[PDB]
């Protein structure tokens, strides 16, 4: 997808 | 005052979690980037579906408007840039030399440049007519969550994970300031006031700081908020009263008022993560969208 819509762990 | 904002439309059409949202210039469109490697055009003021734009290999986090609301660019994990001719649907141009995942992109108020972070810790500054990259600022030690130039060009705000929020000469390339406060939370989110005057920066401990960016001091907080995961953009509000609108992990647009800080109202319906927001340029208009377990965009109106 894209690593906006998978955030910041 | 508090503004009234209802639910109008909301669209339906990303197969993936929707990652930006922006009004164009002349307020006619709204465009939709997405994890589903899409561009989606809309109504700004009806909603209907105008047009879906392809090309990207992997998902997009950020899509943006040229002055002239004629040009797309987008930002993408295939680590390119693409510029889109949007009544055509063509990639004019694709802006390859991050070597990873781009996060964030902007036209400068010319629409001669495009800004872009990434990643792989770095700012660049891209030709728009021959795609070419012009600078490759090395400008944080974390991904680049946002960029934005302020409103005659000769300046760009960054931010980034890393917790800076950094002020470069756009011409030149130098670090004019960096910013940052009594804690070190990573920096999800910054943007130039419509004024030219302040900085918005979102951080993930569930804040929102106006900052005076030439005294390098914070002038308001916004907070009540749920924000510690994810890049939410955030947006002045100026058509009606001028209000703080931003996103929220607990799936709800927060709107604040400006000067006292105040939550003024709270924008109910989705479900997921709100992503993002956006405010039409002459109608007072939201446009909001979430995340994978929602898929969906909502456009809220108020009296003002």
């Amino acid at each position: 997808g894209a690593a906006r819509s998978e955030g910041f762990s | 005052v508090k503004p009234n904002y209802a639910l109008k439309f909301t669209l339906a059409g990303h197969t993936k979690a929707v990652s930006s949202v922006k009004f164009s210039p002349n307020g006619e469109w709204l465009a939709s980037s997405s994890a589903d490697k899409l561009i989606k055009i809309w109504g700004a003021y009806d909603g209907k579906f105008e047009k879906t734009i392809s090309g990207h290999k992997l998902g997009i986090s950020d899509v943006a408007w040229s002055s002239d609301s004629n040009l797309l660019v987008s930002a993408s994990d295939d680590k390119t840039l693409k510029i889109w001719d949007v009544s055509s649907g063509k990639c004019l141009k694709t802006l390859k030399g991050h070597s990873n995942y781009v996060f964030c992109c902007n036209f400068n108020p010319q629409s001669n440049l495009i800004v872009s972070g990434s990643f792989d810790e770095s700012v660049r500054i891209w030709d728009v007519k021959t795609g070419k990259c012009l600078k490759t600022l090395p400008a944080h030690s974390d991904p680049v969550s946002a960029v934005h130039f302020n409103r005659d060009g000769s300046l760009i705000v960054s931010s980034s994970y890393d917790g800076l929020c950094r002020i470069w000469d756009t011409a030149s390339g130098q670090c004019l300031k960096t910013l940052i406060d009594d804690d070190n939370p990573p920096v999800s989110f910054v943007k130039f006031s419509p004024n030219g005057k302040y900085i918005l920066a979102a951080t993930l401990d569930n804040t929102l700081k106006l900052w005076d960016y030439s005294k390098g001091k914070c002038l308001k907080t916004y907070t009540g908020h749920k924000n510690e995961k994810y890049c939410i953009f955030a947006n002045f509000s100026v058509t009606g009263g001028k209000w703080i609108v931003s996103g929220s992990e607990d799936n709800l647009v927060y709107i604040w008022n400006l000067q006292t800080k105040e939550i003024v109202q709270k924008l109910q319906g989705h479900t997921d993560v709100v992503i993002s927001t956006a405010c039409h340029p002459t109608e007072n208009i939201i446009a909001s969208a979430a995340l994978e377990n929602d898929k969906t965009i909502k456009l809220w109106k108020s009296d003002c």
